[PDB]
């Protein structure tokens, strides 16, 4: 729906950010595939079969880029955050025990 | 009262961040007063926010910087911060400390209150059961507002949130067919800002009925965090002891939460999300709960604690946590910003918890319910259908979902924009309602009853 | 190609070999120099002079309150002097009333030049102030001012700062 | 924390007694005769407190009481208008202005809604660029003709003052301004600009009886 | 005034006999006298942070206590000098040691008590008489621009019992003693003041008058108010370069500070050796910039609190001079520099961080910083009156907008000037972005166009909706070509163009267009508009049936006309005066008017 | 000097991993150096850490292995380290503590310095000029070193990085249209490549322009730290008093940042993001920012930092907190390398922004400039050309974009594949670059003026 659901890891940082190269490449390869096939059919004006073809085409680019980039953008921000989240817990719990040990070294002394 | 003379001390153990450590202390009290001065005279404050034996811990909400540890002399009230309350205060303008700041003499107290008051027993809390005609059909129509109801506007920076509070505070009525004591939290924002309000204020010629609290950008961040109470406390006094009915609006509430979150890292308290503490929602519902009607007087206090939602994350804590404690809220968005509509109100992700109550026969029109659930439906649809055809192409779509489009199109131009004038009543943002409903056949139309459409529908 | 990597290394060994020679020189010239403080330390009033500095030197770097002197044995006449001498010097400067004390069962190696060793009460802090020490401290800390008395300035340096 | 303004319970009064003495020494300044009687009675209420050795502690005193005209804008306001008018004769000192021009032109002033921003603040403030610029000047043809058309200039306005509109010293400061900012390197420019305005005077010698 | 150094942890250190002393005060620690604060404290000891490197202190090493906190000192011959963040002179450290270092714990003092500067008194205050805060007792001749007048400390107010007569006086000696309630101040004509508090003004006014830059763009379309505060991205494609020169040269503002918060070395050098160069005319002589500007050089390599406190510095110098009665201006080269080294302190601290890492006060920061700059009346009874503006940049990492201190600068500051680095790439400078540039005081300026100007705000308007128009027209062309397109949106598109080639374009190599004075601006924006109005009505009113006016026909028609308008830039104001421009754009719009009538 | 005698202490108070806690010592100093004698004879080197009153901790460089609290002793220098510098040390072989490594004699020093040194007065820095050719036409005729400036090598972990390291010191120095030297450092390298660099530069009879600092993978970690301290301290003396111009290689900044957060560790200090210390950032700061011009004198020094992205991430704090304060980046890459290409380095998403007064009359030649700028655009078009080859076929495409694609194979082969044994100089590489861009006839040189076309294009 919103976000491909993937567990906040730095695994999945590696695996959405390559998914999204894998989407951007396949974006931009089928614009090019959809602007030769717009030469073409401008040229021509198995004329109808061009116009299938573009609109077969454009409705996929125009998915990718409305609908599953946005899905892995919000994925990946929602990772990025989620990381930082349990990053931060982590330097607190790490802070207390720092200053645990600081308090049983002064009882020492 | 308290007769006993005050001590004072020049005991300071330490200074730790905004945390001013006093040692030798005789029987400390928790959440106390105390009053200090650095040695170049400056006069400070504090309270107590630990004790333990000697010790005593305050934190000093003007700040920390220039105290001393063996020059510093600090003397303990003895009590809490107790503030003076006065009817009166209305037409006077308040620093965030509760000092005046408009030239005029210091409040000369009926009483003293608790700034951190007290929880109304839920027994004699009486569930509202009035409307309030905000004259906005955005707001009226689809997320009413009751009179003793909380609800903030989540808004963004850059977006006219000012405004609409502004407009709020003049064209503020009744659907009975009434003068709002307003108490303005101005904490947090520039001058402009605050100027902008006053002077808003003073031009709806309403200021004798005005109290006026600022904390500036420029001013201490650990006042932030009362200045609300502050408001709030002089808002009980006129509502639950002298029955008159107070409007209380807090200005963009994520400086309190930023100015609470500062003090929770300073005291190294647990975090929760973001960096917030873990008692954020305990702190939120100190403020936002004092609100509400009481049963057997008169009075009664409405919240518009309007927020400043971090880069347009609905999810961020401040709004979350508000979300969870406030009945719903009006949400204005960039979307229709950018677009120059105003008020640029989107009232699909809004809600109005008492509004079920609030609608309806002997309130006002049998109808009104019917529509507000069928304009949520249409308009979420079309913005459904928007989603499809951004992708698909118009070609695609049929009759059944460009009607949905005409809807939605003509909604936001017809039902939300109105101007900064526009007063509209509550009826008639019903009949623009049905005005736009009749785009569609019956059978679209599923969430009325035919009981209410034979009758409605053919207008 | 092969002959390119020959060169090379007879230029890189070459250059080796110089340095060494020149490290060779500096050697020579500190052994000489300790050759000379023997012939010092044969003498009588200047070597006592040394010693009623060093042992001064020794008692205001250690700051305790007992102390132990630790010589040679055919110095100990003269170092027994230098103590006596050293000890209302330090309080006066110090304003500390320190106990100092001469080794008499251990003594330092007698291949050493000379000088002391100080050490504090507990034998657990010592200083090491003999003359073989100090030479090498001295002479090391201003070596670049040998390096160019020696061998010349460095031409291509233009800025001392 | 009082906070009037930008100023804190302290800051207030001292910035009181500090409005109130100034305007002593402005009036005694400007009118060290005391001849512009009604211009002075428009200030008795804080000229009353001149004369008096307070130390700054008992006219401070005063103020914190309410003895004092402790108002902080209406000092302000008023203030600006006389030093305004202070800045209108001396900047043409070399010139005497008739004392019932003066007090015309205070009322002028006293009457504007908001002095600060008048087009009487502005013909000040180029009249003093024109008359500071040749404080410390070189002799040069541009500083020779700036100083006989300033010297006209500040002629012109002890006989009109500003807010009489006159065309004449209307045109005269904008021409003043112009030659001002023209290049020093350029000398034919700055020449025939400055003979411009002499044939075009409307008098023949627009200099004989103005400057030495 | 000395205590002792208990321990060194690193850059922290601990002093100890140092019971006398108060939170941020400063300490000289150890021989070399390194420069540091006072943080936490506890009993007679103290927790002090260097901000130089610590290696080399010893335990007994004497601190010396400083009673004033974090300062600025104020005082003539701040004008010309390059300081660092905690107000140390790098023209002098480097000029009075013969060396390229700055010396671990250098200690220049920020104005040299070498200088004999000329003073001249007021000549109306006199013994007896009563000063406050704020009043000005004299002026420094400092050089041909800018007087440097001299002040009462703020928060200091009495009786004057001296005044220095008029001559040559030198930072070190007494030029006014006051007296108040017995207690005997004397002042020099150097005054200090703490850099983290802000200096009082009697009251915060609103900011009206524009901001005059030498740009077309950046004005006409997102106006800058004196007073007022904007945003700069900070990119190396960006141009950033045109806005600083054009600020700092051609501004109508007295006083130019430039702010560096923790650049690269040679991004420093860059601006250090561009900014001597620069010069204005002022009186028709030219002169140089440096007499009305001061410099705040701080690269990425020095004391993480000068680079952090580098942006307070600024600032207060900036009210200085405001407090003054002039129009400041102060340019801080990279507030993200600024906020990473105060990242860097709450991260040394092991403070609790929030959003991105960031300090959960950065927010706060930024806005208390940000609500310094404005349009003030000032303190002491000359009832003068100033402003202090700030064009800050921002430079995130990645470029993100997302960045906490790019989006709370962009929630804080009125005008955003967003630039560009495709425009660049396409030689079209200055590079504006448009659509993401806006300006919030519109409205604070309607009063001043009105008053002066009348037309200038319908047309911007006009302006602003030609050129969103042609963005909206994009999507239309790409899939048509032009072809099936109304002769009123073809009008649109080509204005458009005209409007971006010759008039938001603006080329400052060429010396007829270094300076766009506001006249020349809505003049040619005026006739450019017109033209488009005249040009849709010529379509419009003949377009109904048999006989209608194309634009092809108009551009055939009258392209003398169009020629004219490109034309129009060209008017070198130092050449052709005012009249004589405002003369030809008359007549260019007569000529144009009249072109059109022919076609009906 | 000081003359004063050295205390030698036995007292320890405890060890604990890497460091020793000493007691009862007089007057210590922070980063004093200390020499350990342990029961065994065994001699250590050390620094202190901390000195808390008279508890100093020092850190011991080797392994605290063997180490009791009752024998061994410590003996104090009384200063902190200062590194002894000389114009001989120019074609010796050093390890991270600055002692020699190649049989030859220990350094007899001209001066002493400390390796922390200080930061170069702004106001005395001069923005760079000429060119520093590297013999490496990927980064001569497209990405120049300017004469002062700073601009790292990103490359993924497996890739050739050491081998260009190793071919720009054997291959660099002035454009020569005596007075250049290298400073190499290697932070964290393993020992067979520690042998490749020392034999490498002694074999091409290059070392007698090198200085070379070897830290080893299994050297002490807290050398690594001095390592690029002693190599940049030797690059100021050289550069900067004898008026010479030294380029500095820095290799595997990430071992470098690795052992940093390792001294955090051992300072107890709370890590800070991703693990990395807080102040990661004022340290790269404080190594890459002492270089530069300076006024005055005729030396000057240049940085190539050469970094290892963790994951192949440019986002890491280490190449991300790197890139931040440098001025442009080389960056390797991997399907480059996979394809056998050597060097690997890619063009388009590199940027050298000092390239602009780097190169030009005067400094390279006329031409330099304009042949860059097109050689680009070419290569981004052949990219795209490719690209679309892919999907369109080779009959579709037109007698242009043929030409870009002959450009982006002779492109690759003849201008970015060189060999570590061939020496490309400035002038050579941008005539190689014009046999590449006559393939396309003078209208498709849109970037190139037609003044330079004239003059450069025929023959």
């Amino acid at each position: 729906k919103d976000r491909i659901e993937i567990f906040p890891s730095r695994m999945a940082q590696t695996i959405m950010k390559a998914r999204l190269k894998g989407a951007q490449t396949g974006r931009n390869l089928l614009k090019k595939k959809s602007d030769a096939l717009t030469l073409r059919f401008r040229q021509i004006l198995s004329f109808v079969t061009l116009d299938e073809a573009i609109k077969i085409t454009n409705r996929r680019v125009n998915a990718i880029e409305h609908v599953i980039i946005p899905r892995i953008e919000r994925t990946l921000a929602y990772i990025i955050t989620e990381l930082d989240e349990r990053e931060r817990e982590e330097f607190y719990r790490l802070k207390k025990i720092q200053e645990k040990k600081k308090i049983i070294k002064e009882k020492s002394e | 009262y308290l007769s006993q003379p005050r001590l004072t001390y020049k005991t300071v153990s330490g200074v730790n961040g905004p945390l001013v450590i006093l040692d030798h202390v005789k029987f400390p009290r928790y959440a106390e007063i105390v009053h200090l001065t650095l040695p170049d005279g400056t006069k400070r404050s504090g309270q107590v926010l630990e004790v333990s034996g000697s010790k005593a811990v305050v934190q000093v909400f003007e700040g920390t910087s220039g105290i001393d540890a063996k020059k510093t002399s600090c003397e303990f009230t003895g009590d809490i911060l107790r503030t003076p309350v006065s009817e009166d205060m209305l037409g006077r303008v308040f620093n965030g400390s509760g000092k005046p700041i408009d030239r005029g003499p210091v409040v000369l107290a009926e009483d003293f209150l608790d700034i951190m008051g007290q929880p109304i027993n839920p027994q004699c809390r009486i569930y509202p059961e009035e409307m309030i005609q905000t004259g906005i059909s955005a707001i009226d129509g689809m997320n009413s507002i009751a009179r003793g109801q909380k609800i903030p506007i989540f808004s963004a920076a850059g977006l006219p949130h000012n405004e609409i509070a502004a407009q709020i505070c003049r064209q503020a009525g009744l659907v009975k067919k009434e003068n709002f004591a307003i108490v303005f939290a101005a904490m947090g924002v520039n001058m402009e800002t605050a100027r902008f309000f006053k002077s808003d204020f003073e031009e709806n010629g309403s200021m004798d009925n005005v109290c006026l609290f600022l904390n500036l950008a420029n001013d201490p961040t650990i006042e932030r965090i009362i200045t609300p109470r502050l408001a709030l406390t002089t808002a009980e006094f006129l509502a639950y002891q002298c029955e008159k009915h107070v409007l209380v609006i807090l200005t963009d509430m994520s400086s309190y939460a930023e100015a609470l979150r500062e003090v929770s890292a300073a005291r190294e308290e647990v975090p929760g999300r973001r960096g917030f503490p873990g008692y954020m929602y305990t702190d939120l519902a100190t403020i936002y709960e004092r609100a509400g009607r009481v049963e057997g007087r008169n009075g009664s206090i409405t919240q518009i604690p309007i927020l400043t939602m971090p880069n347009d994350d609905i999810t961020h804590p401040i709004p979350d946590l508000t979300g969870y404690i406030t009945e719903g809220q009006i949400y204005v968005d960039r979307q229709l910003h950018n677009r120059q509509i105003y008020p640029p109100i989107n009232v699909l992700p809004s809600l109005s918890r008492l509004m079920k109550s609030a609608i309806g026969e002997g309130m006002t029109r049998k109808d009104h319910a019917d529509v507000s659930n069928q304009l949520y439906a249409c308009y979420a649809i079309g913005k459904d259908v928007q989603a499809m055809k951004a992708v698909v192409g118009e070609e695609a779509l049929t009759s059944d979902d460009l009607l949905y489009l005409e809807f939605l199109q003509k909604f936001e131009k017809n039902f939300i924009t109105q101007g900064p004038y526009e007063n509209r009543t509550v009826y008639e943002t019903l009949d623009i309602g049905w005005q736009l409903l009749r785009i569609f056949p019956k059978e679209m139309l599923k969430r009325i009853p035919q009981s209410t459409l034979s009758e409605f529908y053919p207008r | 190609q092969q002959k390119k990597i020959q060169m090379s290394n007879l230029m890189n060994q070459a250059r080796l070999k110089v340095l060494r020679a020149r490290d060779d020189l500096i050697t020579d010239l500190l052994n000489e120099a300790k050759q000379r403080l023997s012939k010092v330390v044969k003498d009588t009033t200047r070597y006592q002079v040394l010693l009623d500095g060093l042992v001064l030197q020794g008692l205001y770097q250690l700051l305790e309150p007992r102390m132990i002197v630790r010589c040679r044995k055919q110095d100990f006449p003269l170092v027994k002097a230098a103590v006596q001498k050293a000890i209302p010097m330090y309080k006066i400067a110090t304003k500390k009333d320190v106990d100092v004390q001469i080794d008499l069962e251990a003594y330092l190696p007698e291949d050493i030049a000379g000088g002391v060793e100080i050490y504090n009460g507990d034998r657990k802090i010592k200083v090491s102030n003999t003359l073989e020490s100090r030479l090498d401290l001295i002479a090391q800390q201003m070596m670049p001012e040998v390096r160019g008395a020696l061998f010349g300035a460095n031409a291509n340096r233009k800025f001392l700062d | 924390g009082i906070k009037m303004g930008g100023l804190t319970s302290e800051q207030y009064h001292s910035q009181v007694v500090g409005k109130i003495g100034y305007i002593a020494r402005c009036m005694q300044t400007i009118d060290p005769e005391n001849n512009l009687k009604k211009i002075r009675e428009d200030y008795q209420d804080v000229l009353i407190w001149a004369e008096k050795n307070y130390r700054f502690e008992e006219i401070l005193e005063a103020s914190k009481s309410g003895k004092c005209p402790n108002d902080l804008d209406a000092l302000s306001r008023r203030s600006l208008i006389l030093q305004e008018l202070l800045r209108l004769v001396s900047s043409i000192s070399p010139f005497k202005m008739k004392l019932d021009l003066i007090e015309s032109q205070y009322e002028k002033m006293k009457q504007h809604v908001n002095l600060w921003k008048s087009d009487y603040h502005v013909k000040l403030n180029q009249l003093n660029q024109l008359t500071d610029y040749l404080k410390n000047a070189a002799p040069t043809p541009k500083n020779n003709f700036l100083r006989a058309m300033t010297s006209v200039l500040q002629m012109q306005i002890a006989q009109y003052g500003i807010t009489e509109d006159n065309e004449g010293i209307n045109q005269l400061f904008k021409l003043g301004l112009h030659l001002l900012a023209m290049a020093n390197e350029k000398i034919d420019e700055q020449y025939h600009l400055f003979k411009g305005y002499v044939k075009d005077q409307p008098e023949e010698s627009p200099f004989e009886g103005i400057l030495p | 005034t000395f205590g002792y150094v208990h321990g060194v942890s690193g850059p922290v250190v601990t002093a100890c006999d140092m019971a006398g002393a108060a939170m941020y005060e400063l300490v000289r620690v150890g021989h070399s006298e390194l420069v540091g604060e006072i943080i936490r404290l506890e009993g007679d000891m103290a927790t002090i942070q260097v901000y130089e490197e610590t290696s080399g202190v010893s335990v007994g090493d004497p601190v010396l206590r400083t009673g004033k906190p974090l300062s600025v000192e104020l005082g003539p011959g701040i004008m010309g000098a390059i300081f660092d963040g905690i107000q140390r002179p790098l023209s002098d450290i480097s000029s009075q040691t013969q060396s390229i270092y700055i010396p671990r714990g250098v200690n220049v003092s920020a104005l040299s008590r070498d200088i004999k500067w000329e003073f001249i008194p007021s000549k109306n205050l006199r013994v007896g008489s009563h000063i406050t805060g704020g009043d000005i007792y004299g002026i420094v001749n400092e050089n041909s621009l800018i007087k440097h007048k001299i002040m009462l400390p703020p928060r200091s107010r009495g009786s004057v019992t001296y005044i220095a007569p008029p001559g040559n006086y030198d930072a070190s000696d007494v030029v006014l003693e006051l007296e108040f309630e017995g207690v005997k101040e004397k002042l020099s004509m150097v005054q200090v003041w703490p850099v983290r508090q802000v200096r009082p003004v009697t009251e915060k006014l609103p900011a009206n008058h524009p901001l005059l830059t030498g740009q077309r763009v950046l004005d006409a379309l997102f106006p800058c108010v004196q007073g007022g505060t904007t945003a700069i991205p900070g990119a190396f494609g960006c141009g950033k370069t045109v806005i600083s020169q054009s600020l700092s040269k051609y501004s109508n503002s007295d006083v130019i500070i430039y702010v560096g918060c923790g650049e690269r070395g040679n991004e420093m050098s860059e601006v250090l050796r561009d900014f001597p160069e620069l010069t204005m005319e002022v009186d028709g002589k030219v002169e140089s910039i440096m007499k009305r500007t001061a410099l705040v050089a701080n690269t990425s390599n020095m004391p993480v609190a000068a680079r952090e406190a580098s942006i307070y510095t600024g600032i207060t110098l900036s009210e200085y001079f405001r407090d003054m009665g002039y129009h400041v201006s102060m340019m801080a080269d990279s507030t993200s520099r600024w906020a990473e080294a105060l990242r860097e302190i709450s991260g040394r601290l092991a403070e609790m961080p929030a959003d991105s890492g960031y300090p959960a006060y950065l927010g706060a920061r930024l806005a208390s910083f940000y609500e310094r700059a404005g349009r003030v009346k000032c303190l002491g009874n000359p009832e003068r009156e100033g402003s202090v503006s700030i064009v800050g940049a921002v430079s995130p990492p990645g470029g993100d907008f997302s960045d906490p201190v790019t989006s709370a600068t962009l929630g804080i500051v009125q005008v955003f000037w967003g630039l560009d680095k495709k425009l660049a790439q396409r030689k079209h400078f200055p590079s504006v972005n448009w659509l993401i540039s806006y300006s919030k005081y519109m409205r604070a300026l309607d009063e001043y166009y009105d008053k002066h100007f009348t037309e200038f705000v319908p047309l911007r308007t006009k302006a602003k909706e030609i050129l969103q128009e042609e963005e909206d027209l994009a999507e239309i062309v790409q899939l048509v070509g032009k072809a099936s397109l109304a002769e009123t949106d073809k009008i649109t598109l080509e204005v458009a163009k005209l409007i971006k080639d010759d008039f938001l374009q603006q080329n400052g190599y060429t010396p007829y267009d270094r300076f766009c004075p506001f006249y020349k601006t809505v003049g040619m924006l005026s006739n450019m508009i017109s033209f488009y109005d005249m040009a849709r009505r010529a379509v419009e009113t003949t377009a109904q049936s048999d006989n209608k006016i194309t634009w092809s026909i108009i551009r055939e028609h009258m392209g003398e006309i169009l020629y004219k308008l490109s034309s129009m830039k060209f008017k070198d104001p130092v050449k052709d005066g005012e009249a004589k421009i405002k003369a030809d754009y008359a007549q260019l719009l007569e000529d144009m008017q009249n072109a059109f009538r022919s076609l009906e």
